[PDB]
């Protein structure tokens, strides 16, 4: 019922957007559609300590697309810094985009992620992410496109933002479900092939 | 709608209004937050904006109304402070001075408007980098006297002293010229006694606490670049190590500014220094033992707690702990009255290491790594942290995270399954782990054999059972592996096995006996050398492995395999010879039995098998005897083939049958990527019907998509058909790039091969194209271009204008075909030039776009190719010495380099590239400034006769860049080429040059004798 | 609220759903996909919760009405129509298709699910 302000930044193409589609719709986007500005979304988990609801401020990376850039992080409360350990560029801009968040945001509980784990041809080593431990930044290596650790970044802001360390995401329930010209519909449905299918799933 | 009014400057700003959008988009939602959004931001992208700032801050009541009225005045004092008026910088600077002392003098604003404070702090750092010392010397002088008027003003003018020292010492790298930033660290630090007194004084003279922390801030930046004298010469350390550590609320930054004190290496010679040193840290250590806890305090179970900022001053006690101690603990290893502070710090780094946090727990663990190397070199240390090591075995082996080679693991039911994907982000803290408890037995390996030996005793007895503890035990028991003697190893392992052996026996359970199935397995896998000395053991694993194979688990299964395979890399040599009271060698068992071995088996795990088969293969050198095993292993894929052949040979339809030859081929790969050379005749047995089969395949391909459209490249069956071309292709390059006669691949591979996949690669529709085909070309030109210079021109013929013709409309398409179409040009344009000279001169012209297409992708795969290509066609052409075809290059192509290695240099979208393209730059410009251009670069009429190029440079450039940065001045222009030219030599100063650029076409009235910073 | 219902089937898949504005698959969530029923009416329905979150991403009864085909690129995928499905609350219609590990998997779910059928026929 009470909700949390949650910024999310990074550089340009190293999948804020994808992240947050992930979780809201379950979908994983392969195009990348530069943010303009800044998008909301609320986000809401179920966890043994009721649920909690997250407004997702996912900022635009690109500085030509940047918008009001700093003024997005006003009342945050929490937020998650993006890179691409598929580019080391993105790792050494975190220091930047950490800069401009603390100076609005004295206070608040902040995830560095590293995204894209899934390809193989890493370049920002794990032995090279340090900037976090002198910054009291929670970090994770995260994938959108494998779901890897994809849930870490929301359930520790929640176990920080609720102040509990028990806190853990629970089922929610589900209620009993209730009891035309859909052959031209259901005929582009079949005869449109399913995405990725070499996945194991 | 009405919201969109602030948007006309015609009519007078109604800040209400304003209020109201800002209020709808921070506190709105749904689409009204949405409009708001795209409102604000065009009224703050409005070149006009910023002159109705100070009407903003006025009259209006939202604070983040006058936070967005600030963003609009810093982006205009970054970008455009030169172009104002010099009244309208006075001005500007006037109300934003103003507006801070205003709002630091009335005690509720200053309380409640921190944000609005201190955004308006840091837009008057951004005028003091224009303005300050040159224009406005007096700053300092009168921030420190203003400081001692209000309480509140001296705490805000230390937010921005720490601004100010942030902006010129911790990011000026990126955002200002190598001539500002220094003249700003040189006018800081020419005035910083002055700011330390200040600061000295507040935190002495106790005050309101918030300005003790917001100094203590400040000082924290001051810091990382002050001289050491400031730090050692005054009673600042004992200020920060006794009095600021017992208050919680000054702890946090004083701890952080212990940290960066404890990292400067000090002068090794003066015995004071070492003192002072030695004394701030036993200071800290007593306030930490006294104020916080003691050093037997339980601080996993304190962290997992997290009351208020224990997680955050845990993590920060951590950093300071192991920041010291990897460059002072010498300080305290000799003299005797300092060893128990000595031991007490890292007693507290053991208590430390026990919380459950991985990142903490890499933290120490670096630490750690850092001693116990120390100790294993440094003479007479060791015995000093005996007791600390003892419980480190502890900690490390308790808390042994699981290896990738374990495929086991228990799911939130409760069972033993397989794992869905790796445990990527543990690889690297298992490696650790091992390196630290490798030392640590090297150490003291009676301590080590000791701890776990009884740990393994308390698991057969049931005393301390569990999953957890039989798996990190066997973990570390698996991850220690060489640190032993031979003969310690043997009693060691022998040990371990009995108890191993008699725990799955004695364990009812599914799960409890695939636990200790995956436990044994990693453990047997990681002492090879016992294997070897150990034949009826090694062959008793074996077997047992063999057995697995057809365990229903699908873990178990797997894990089998993969310890197999992981044996016989290592120990491949004891299964070729004929062991005592043997046969036969034991490849010969395998090959009899590797049918039934390997029924239960999933096809890529029979490849896998087939692959340690042809490991074992290799290392018989007798030339018949390996062809003959060789022979054996493939009887049931080559008699697969040969009836798969027979059928073929009459019109492959079945998905069944495609399943059966994809995997036929999936096996000669396998043992190809094992075998390398010796793999030859097996392929010489398949290689002429493989490729029929290859444009047999390919015909049917080609047909479905005549007959159901583009679409049915996505059904099962024309995928079945393409996997077979893709492990054709792939077999052949497996075998190439390992070949070691290499005229038989020319004189026997490769004629067949290009007559069989080129054809059909460029006269397929694009969708239907196998990238595979150019990846398998570059490995043939890789290895053999030299001896078939027909053979690749025949290859860009066949590949070059189809395949730039797919990735030449985006930057998206077809992204496999993209990174090895520009792998392929790379080796071709090293091995084999020859073949663009005889490209026609319209195809040598895509060749050039090519080339310039990849320098503007973001794929660093494609554009280090490109940049790499560049510099490679431009060291071919210059090696051709003075001959027409260089002569006309340069006329022809020059220029496009130069200006387009320029664009991408300064367009802010390829910052990946900046070191390869300065490269790729500096090549163009010094082949100019050492005459190695024979014929003149420009026009009949453009210029006077005998003009040198190098003045045709500088003015083709000096107007380039007059027109692709107007708001240049022609002076910035030629003092930016003028440096960039004498420094074609000296890579690291052109970087500098091209970086101070960058940084000045993003202003206005850039100084152009900052270009003057070399020399 | 699943325990007054009983499992008559489990498998993993990943669930897609058909954007007709778009005219592409979006991937809906992945994980224990179950076929549950109620003891009190026998009615049998399809709950499928996303991994680690746990969300839910289908919720919705087995109708004799529908019929499983076939997708173009896959022989271990279904695809049917669906008029009610809550997993987001307001009772929406979608185009499903859900993809297994394997085509025994896709087979034995396709026999599952018409067995599931007939009880709610009842
Ligand atoms: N292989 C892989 N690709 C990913 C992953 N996450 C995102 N991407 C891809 O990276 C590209 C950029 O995605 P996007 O979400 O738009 O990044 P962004 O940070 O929002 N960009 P911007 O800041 O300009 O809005 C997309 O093509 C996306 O499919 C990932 O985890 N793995
Ligand atoms: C215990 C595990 C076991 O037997 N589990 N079964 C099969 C796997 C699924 C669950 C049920 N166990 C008994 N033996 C072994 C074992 C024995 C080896 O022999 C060495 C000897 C002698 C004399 C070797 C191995 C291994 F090397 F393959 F791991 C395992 N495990
Ligand atoms: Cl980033
Ligand atoms: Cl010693
Ligand atoms: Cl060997
Ligand atoms: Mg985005």
């Amino acid at each position: 019922q009470v909700q949390f302000k949650l910024v999310l930044v990074g550089d340009g193409g190293t999948g804020k957007t994808t992240f947050v589609k992930r979780h809201l719709t379950g979908e994983f986007e392969k195009k990348y559609v530069a943010t303009l500005g800044v998008e909301v979304h609320p986000l809401v988990f179920h966890t043994n300590r009721g649920p909690i609801k997250f407004n997702v401020w996912d900022t635009a990376g690109q500085e030509k697309f940047g918008g009001l850039r700093d003024g997005y992080y006003i009342q945050a409360q929490c937020a998650i810094i993006m890179f691409d350990v598929t580019s080391r560029v993105t790792y050494k801009n975190v220091p930047n985009w950490h800069r401009d968040l603390v100076r609005v945001c004295e206070n608040i509980p902040i995830v560095l992620c590293g995204n894209k784990v899934d390809i193989k041809d890493r370049k920002v080593k794990a032995k090279s992410i340090v900037f976090h431990r002198k910054k009291n930044l929670q970090y994770y290596d995260i994938s959108a496109k494998s779901n890897y650790n994809f849930e870490k970044p929301f359930l520790w802001l929640a176990r920080k933002l609720i102040g509990d360390p028990n806190l853990e995401f629970v089922a929610m329930p589900a209620l009993a479900p209730p009891e035309a010209q859909y052959e031209h519909d259901l005929e582009v449905a079949q005869t449109t092939a399913l995405p990725d299918e070499d996945d194991d799933l | 709608g009405s919201m969109e009014g602030i948007l006309d400057f015609s009519n007078d700003l109604d800040i209400a209004l304003l209020d109201q959008v800002v209020s709808t988009f921070y506190q709105g939602s749904g689409v009204q937050q949405k409009q708001a959004q795209e409102i604000l931001t065009k009224f703050q992208d409005n070149p006009d904006a910023w002159q109705k700032a100070d009407q903003i801050l006025q009259f209006s009541t939202n604070p983040q109304s006058k936070f967005i009225a600030l963003s609009i005045l810093d982006k205009l004092i970054t970008r455009k402070w030169k172009l104002l008026p010099n009244d309208h910088r006075i001005g500007i600077r006037n109300f934003v001075v103003g507006m801070i002392i205003s709002m630091c003098q009335d005690d509720e604003v200053f309380k409640t408007q921190k944000n609005l404070i201190n955004k308006s702090d840091l837009t008057l750092v951004q005028i003091l980098k224009q303005e300050w010392p040159q224009n406005w010397p007096e700053f300092i002088p009168e921030l420190i006297g203003s400081s001692s008027s209000s309480v509140n003003v001296c705490e805000n003018n230390m937010i921005v002293l720490k601004l100010l020292s942030e902006e010129v010492f911790d990011f000026s790298a990126e955002q200002m010229t190598q001539a500002k930033a220094l003249h700003l660290k040189n006018s800081m630090s020419k005035e910083f006694e002055q700011i330390f007194k200040l600061c000295f004084q507040v935190l002495e003279q106790g005050s309101s606490s918030s300005l003790i922390v917001a100094t203590l801030e400040s000082l924290l930046r001051y810091l990382h670049w002050i001289p050491y004298r400031y730090i050692y010469e005054t009673n600042i350390l004992e200020l920060l190590s006794t009095k600021f550590m017992t208050s919680p609320d000054t702890r946090a930054i004083t701890l952080k500014c212990l940290t960066e004190v404890s990292n400067l290496k000090i002068p090794q010679d003066n015995d004071l220094i070492k003192r002072q040193t030695v004394l701030f840290f036993q200071n800290t250590l007593q306030q930490i033992a006294t104020s916080v806890m003691p050093v037997t305090a339980d601080l996993k179970a304190t962290y997992a707690n997290a009351n208020g900022n224990d997680q955050s001053f845990l993590q920060d006690l951590a950093m300071f702990l192991t920041t010291y101690l990897a460059r002072n603990r010498a300080l305290l290893e000799s003299d005797e009255s300092l060893r128990e502070l000595l031991l007490n710090a890292h007693q507290y780094l053991i208590q430390l290491s026990k919380i459950e946090e991985r990142e903490l727990f890499k933290t120490t663990l670096d630490y750690w790594h850092n001693l116990v190397a120390d100790l294993f070199y440094e003479p007479l240390k060791k015995h000093i942290y005996e007791e600390i090591c003892s419980q480190l075995r502890l900690v490390i082996i308790e808390n042994m995270v699981r290896p990738e080679e374990v495929l086991v693991v228990e799911n939130d039911e409760g069972e033993i399954v397989r794992e869905f994907v790796k445990e990527s982000d543990t690889i690297q803290l298992y490696k650790s782990e091992r390196e630290v408890l490798v030392y640590l037995t090297h150490l003291n390996v009676i301590d080590t054999e000791e701890i776990m030996i009884s740990k393994l005793a308390r698991q057969i007895d049931g005393s301390e059972w569990s999953w957890h503890n039989i798996n990190t035990l066997s973990w570390a028991i698996g991850s220690i592996s060489g640190t032993m003697s031979e003969d310690t190893e043997k009693r060691f392992v022998v040990t371990v096995i009995k108890d191993l052996l008699d725990l799955c026996v004695k364990k009812r359970g599914k799960d409890n006996k695939a636990v200790v199935a995956s436990d044994i397995m990693y453990v047997v896998g990681q002492y090879p050398r016992f294997l070897k000395a150990h034949w009826n053991f090694l062959r008793t694993v074996i077997l047992k492995l063999f057995e697995f194979m057809h365990e229903t688990h699908e873990g178990v299964q797997d894990m089998a395999c993969d310890t197999f395979i992981k044996i016989v890399q290592k120990c491949k040599y004891h299964f070729v010879i004929q062991q005592p009271r043997e046969s036969e060698p034991f490849i010969q068992t395998i090959i009899r039995d590797i049918q039934k071995t390997t029924a239960d088996l999933q096809p890529q795990q029979v490849h896998t098998f087939y692959k340690a088969c042809g490991i074992i293969i290799s290392e018989e050198r007798s030339v018949a005897e390996r062809n003959r095993l060789l022979s054996d292993l493939m009887q049931l894929p080559n008699m697969a083939w040969d009836t798969i052949v027979e059928q073929s040979t009459a019109n492959l339809l079945d998905s069944e049958t495609v399943k059966i030859i994809a995997n036929i081929i999936k096996t000669n790969v396998a043992v190809c990527t094992s075998m390398g050379a010796d793999f030859y005749p097996q392929l010489g047995h398949i290689y002429y019907n493989m490729l029929q089969l290859y444009r047999a395949v390919s015909s049917m391909i080609s047909a479905q998509v005549a007959a159901e459209g583009l679409i049915a490249t996505k059904t099962p069956k024309v995928r079945g058909l393409r996997t077979i071309k893709k492990e054709i292709l792939k077999l052949v390059e497996t075998y190439i790039s390992k070949a070691r006669n290499l005229d038989d691949v020319v004189k026997v591979l490769v004629e067949p091969l290009l007559n069989a996949v080129l054809e059909d690669y460029m006269n397929n529709v694009p969708d239907a194209r196998d990238a595979e085909v150019l990846n398998c070309m570059t490995t043939v030109v890789e290895k053999v271009g030299h001896m078939i210079p027909q053979g690749v021109i025949l290859i860009l013929q066949s590949v070059f204008e189809c395949t730039l013709d797919m990735i030449n409309k985006d930057f998206t398409e077809y992204p496999e075909h993209r990174v090895e179409f520009y792998k392929l040009l790379k080796v071709i344009n090293e091995k084999s030039f020859a073949a663009f000279l005889e490209l026609p001169p319209a195809a040598f012209k895509l060749f050039v776009d090519a080339i310039c297409w990849a320098f503007k992708h973001n794929n660093r795969d494609v554009e280090v190719n490109g940049l790499q290509i560049a510099l490679d066609l431009v060291k071919n052409i210059e090696r051709m010495g003075n001959v027409p075809f260089a002569n006309e290059f340069h006329k022809n192509y020059f220029f496009i380099f130069v200006s387009e290695t320029f664009f991408v240099l300064t367009d802010s979208d390829h910052k990946s590239g900046f070191s390869k393209q300065a490269l790729l730059l500096m090549k163009l410009i010094s082949l100019v400034y050492d005459n190695k251009i024979s014929v003149p670069l420009y026009q009949e009429a453009e210029v006077p006769q005998g003009t040198s190029n190098q003045v045709y440079l500088s003015q083709y450039l000096a107007n380039m860049l007059s027109n692709a940065f107007p708001h240049l001045t022609s002076e910035q222009i030629a003092s930016f080429l003028s440096a960039l030219t004498k420094q074609c030599k000296d890579l690291v100063v052109f970087k500098g040059t091209l970086r101070d650029f960058l940084v000045q076409i993003k202003e206005v009235g850039g100084d152009p004798t900052d270009y003057l910073f070399a020399e | 609220m699943e325990e007054d219902e009983e499992v008559l089937y489990k498998v993993r898949a990943k669930l897609f759903r058909f954007d007709a504005d778009a005219k592409e698959w979006k991937e809906r969530g992945t994980g224990d996909c179950k076929f549950l029923k109620n003891k009190k009416t026998n009615k049998v329905r399809i709950l499928m919760r996303r991994d680690k979150t746990l969300k839910i991403c289908a919720n919705h009864i087995i109708a004799p009405e529908y019929t499983l085909k076939p997708n173009v690129g896959s022989d271990r995928s279904w695809v049917y129509a669906c008029t009610a499905d809550i997993a987001e609350g307001e009772a929406e219609a979608f185009t499903f298709a859900i993809r297994f590990g394997s085509k025994e998997n896709a087979d034995k779910f396709k026999e599952e699910f018409e067995k599931a059928q007939e009880i709610n026929k009842k």
